[PDB]
DNA sequence: AAAAAAAAAAAAAAAA
RNA sequence: UUUUUUUUUUUUUUUUUU
């Protein structure tokens, strides 16, 4: 089943939020994805990435920057959402956040 | 039988050009991208291909 | 049934599949014996069957997988059977006199091949 | 021992001057020899039918594969190895209706209920011939299952299936070719069966025609026909010498007029100013009494090779110089008197004997395949034997089943070296328009012959049939 | 040699054979495929061979 | 004794189309008069002939 | 001065579609790589790929 | 009314 | 008749001799 949240960001800049909502989500009952925090290392990370987006991922959270908003492993990320959106039916399946004032 | 919701991460940015139905139409669409791109070129020679 | 190391008659089902030559000589190349291969049908193993549709669907069924390696050794199997020596056979056309014939077929060259 | 000589195996040239050995490598990589923009297709026969060939042109459209491609080259689709555009947008359909079929078709006669059935095509098409302003190039007639089954010689119909024009032939395909002569068309008979055959299934399931995995064949011979039939040039040969036609005479069975009567049949293969080959029909049939003589009177042989002499000259200028008469019959010494006296001084006038007759079979020591095709074992001078049927190596199999049989050129008459003789009908093997395989039994000329005197056999009322190949394959 | 005759009927005849029998040969007796015939006639044709 | 009429009728039994042009219909420019212009000017009026 | 086209590709699954294309792009006067073309294969390949 | 050596017409299936 | 090939039935002619 999916009981995944997968937190998209930009990995050089917005590290200390993306973990700080991991935690936080976590401490909250709540399973959590996220490259920093629970990749597993020496592993396929594209792969992975696809693997979970597709199959166990059943919310979406993009942090959305000025820094995310061209960054290109988000927008790849973000189209595979949108396309596993298209497959499952749901329109609340991605929920963007806006950071930058 | 491909769905372009199953391509991978690294595609769905790029366009995808469809040899699925015509390969002839597939492969004058990759003709005209090459010429737009000027991508480096040989005078046609069929008998290389021999 | 079965001629040095290669099989004459067998059976599939209830049809007995039996090898036969059919011979005739030709002067105009060489003096030489001509010898053809078939296969016929019998219900018992001695009677034959009768009908022409049923015996040809038969031995096309048969000829499905048996090709060269197997038409020749047979072939030459039967001729060596009719052999009289390890050499050749004869041909009995008189009291003293008989037409000797190689059992052992002409031999051609070619210089091409190739590989499986 | 006996040495046999292994003549060259022949190349056909494609576009942009290349050459291959094979055909389908050849046309599925380079293409054909002209751009013929487009093929408007019309489709005569059943609505229920024109949905089979609608899904089969649409599985054309798109490329397919063979289960083993060594053996059989893949199909890369219509589009992509002819450059044409051939859709199933804009079929001009004709439709018959099953009540209109099958009031002809439960017929006590076959003659009566063939002629009928042929005429109810027949007429149908010249009306859209001579009355529609859309062009059609070629015609495509599917066929029911049933009518194969009754529409054919000797088929009886069953009893329980019987409900209810001796001047024609029983066989629905000649007569049909046979009757259209006078309008110019080019036609090709569909069967019902030929085509998505997975529908059609026996008592154990498995389809009647099953080509589970040979689709790309039938596909390639499907394809390379509709292109020819249409007015293209799918390869042309290469090594034909400059001044030399060939002409191919075969004699066939006449059975309406009483005296079998023996009508003889001819095509030529020659070189044209430039570059371009003709291969066309040389057809004024010449008819020849008597039960069993298969030899030509004086005056009709003269008639032919007149007009052979002049369908060269007036397309190249000059007359030939070398003329390969080939022939499944000997030749008896009458016809070449006649031969002779039209041909002119400069001209070398050679007859040539193919037969098959001769029961040599060549077995190998080991190995579990049959010999190279492409050998050639010299009896003498005037003789020798040539295995056109046999293993070639691109093809990865023979194209015989069991060990083949070659095939005896004499050149009864005139002299000719025997080695341009065997380097000739090994090239002539494979300039089949109507079937698309990398080389076939026997020279084109002499089944392409053949195919024109069986069609041509089968109408009385033929007058100046047409000499295009397009109008007969 | 068709043209310069003193009938007119018989000019006629022998111009549309001319051009009739070469149209019918290329339709029965050749391979490539014609969808329209154009027919480039001259103008000492057109003035001397009419009613 | 119409050319035109004769041919478009003893072409009819094939079935197969044509068109008959006059040398003039074409590039008339080559076709002068004894003034120095074209007979059938079509200067003005070559899109139409195109049409 | 970079003028090969790579062709990535399934080797014994999509071998046919890729030798058509490369045949044909060889032919128009296209550089292309691909591990089909090169006959006999060695240890050093793995790498050259890549540079 | 036979001999063998030469002919073509049609059917039936298999696999290409 | 998408083709190809291999068979099996017939039948048929020609050459000779009574
Ligand atoms: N072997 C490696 N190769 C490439 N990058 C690596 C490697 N090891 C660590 N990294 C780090 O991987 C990072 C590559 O990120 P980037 O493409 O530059 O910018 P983004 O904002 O679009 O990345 C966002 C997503 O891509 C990420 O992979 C995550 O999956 C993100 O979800 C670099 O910081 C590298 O230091
Ligand atoms: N790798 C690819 N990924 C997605 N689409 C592709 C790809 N390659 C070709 N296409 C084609 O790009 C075409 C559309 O891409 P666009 O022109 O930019 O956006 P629109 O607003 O005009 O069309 C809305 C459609 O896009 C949605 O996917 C839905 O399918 C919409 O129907 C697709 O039809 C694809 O066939």
């Amino acid at each position: 089943m999916r009981n995944k949240i997968f937190i998209s960001h930009a990995t050089p800049d917005d590290n200390d939020f993306t973990r700080w909502l991991a935690l936080k989500l976590i401490g909250l009952g709540y399973e959590v994805w996220c490259d920093i925090l629970f990749l597993d290392k020496g592993v396929d990370f594209w792969s992975n990435i696809e693997k979970v987006i597709r199959e166990d991922t059943c919310k979406f959270l993009l942090v959305s920057s000025s820094y995310s908003n061209q960054r290109e492993g988000v927008l790849k990320e973000l189209a595979v959402a949108a396309k596993v959106k298209k497959q499952l039916k749901d329109d609340k399946f991605i929920i963007p956040l806006a950071i930058d004032e | 039988q491909l769905s372009y919701d199953d391509i991978n991460i690294d595609i769905v940015r790029l366009n995808a050009i469809d040899f699925k139905m015509s390969w002839a139409r597939g492969l004058k669409d990759i003709l005209e991208a090459f010429e737009k791109q000027k991508v480096p070129k040989e005078v046609a020679d069929a008998s290389k291909s021999n | 049934d079965k001629f040095e190391k290669t099989m004459l008659v067998g059976k599939q089902k209830d049809k007995n599949w039996h090898f036969a030559i059919s011979g005739a000589s030709k002067l105009y190349p060489f003096p030489v014996l001509m010898i053809s291969s078939h296969i016929f049908f019998t219900a018992d193993g001695k009677k034959l069957i009768d009908s022409s549709s049923v015996q040809h669907s038969s031995r096309r069924r048969q000829g499905k997988n048996w090709w060269n390696n197997t038409w020749r050794t047979k072939l030459l199997a039967f001729i060596k059977y009719l052999s009289d020596d390890d050499t050749s056979f004869y041909l009995e056309m008189g009291s003293e006199e008989k037409v000797f014939v190689s059992n052992e077929p002409v031999k051609f060259k070619g210089n091409v091949s190739y590989n499986i | 021992m006996k040495e046999l000589i292994y003549i060259e195996e022949p190349k056909i040239l494609f576009a942009h001057g290349q050459k291959c050995t094979d055909a389908r490598d050849g046309l599925a990589l380079f293409g054909p020899l002209n751009n013929l923009y487009g093929i408007k297709s019309g489709v005569i026969g059943t609505k229920q039918g024109l949905k089979i060939f609608r899904d089969y042109l649409d599985h054309i459209q798109k490329p397919i594969y063979n289960s083993n491609s060594i053996t059989r080259p893949m199909f890369p689709g219509f589009e992509a190895v002819f450059d044409c555009k051939w859709e199933s947008t804009g079929i001009t359909f004709k439709e018959v209706t099953n009540e209109d079929i099958g009031k002809f078709l439960y017929n006590s006669s076959t003659h009566k209920r063939t002629y009928d059935l042929v005429s109810l095509f027949i007429d149908k098409i010249i009306s859209a011939n001579k009355n529609e302003d859309e062009n059609v190039d070629v015609w495509f007639v599917i066929v029911p299952d049933e009518i194969y089954k009754y529409c054919r010689p000797n088929s009886v119909l069953p009893k329980e299936m019987v409900q209810t024009t001796y001047n024609y032939d029983a066989q629905f395909h000649d007569q049909f070719k046979a009757r259209l002569l006078k309008h110019t068309i080019p036609t090709q008979i569909f069967r019902e069966s030929t085509l998505a055959w997975r529908d059609f299934k026996n008592a154990f399931g498995l389809p009647i025609r099953d080509f589970s995995k040979i689709e790309g064949h039938l596909a390639w011979t499907i394809s390379t026909a509709a292109f020819y039939k249409a007015g293209g040039k799918p390869w042309k040969l290469s090594d034909v010498r400059n001044g030399v036609c060939y002409l191919g005479l075969v004699y066939k069975k006449v059975e309406k007029s009483k005296n079998p009567r023996n009508a003889c049949c001819a095509a030529q293969m020659f070189l044209d100013n430039g570059d371009g080959t003709v291969f066309k029909g040389e057809v004024g049939p010449w008819y020849n009494p008597k039960n069993g003589q298969y030899h030509l009177e004086p005056k009709e042989a003269k008639a032919l090779l007149s007009q052979s002499l002049q369908s060269y000259k007036e397309q190249i200028g000059e007359y030939p110089k070398e003329v390969f008469i080939h022939a499944k019959t000997r030749f008896n010494h009458q016809e070449w008197d006649a031969f002779l006296e039209v041909t002119p001084k400069e001209t070398n006038l050679v007859g040539v004997t193919i037969s098959k007759t001769k029961p040599l079979k060549l077995y190998k020591t080991e190995g579990d395949y049959t010999i190279l095709r492409g050998n050639a074992y010299v009896v003498n001078e005037r003789s020798a034997f040539l295995w056109t049927v046999g293993y070639v190596p691109k093809i990865q199999t023979a194209l015989s089943m069991e060990v083949p049989n070659p095939l005896f050129i004499e050149i009864n008459k005139g002299e000719a070296d025997i080695k341009q003789v065997l380097k000739d009908i090994l090239s002539l093997t494979k300039l089949n328009y109507n079937a698309c395989i990398f080389a076939d039994g026997e020279p084109v000329t002499l089944r392409f012959a053949d195919k024109i005197g069986e069609i041509l056999t089968a109408s009385t009322d033929i007058k100046t049939p047409p000499l295009a190949f397009k109008y007969y394959i």
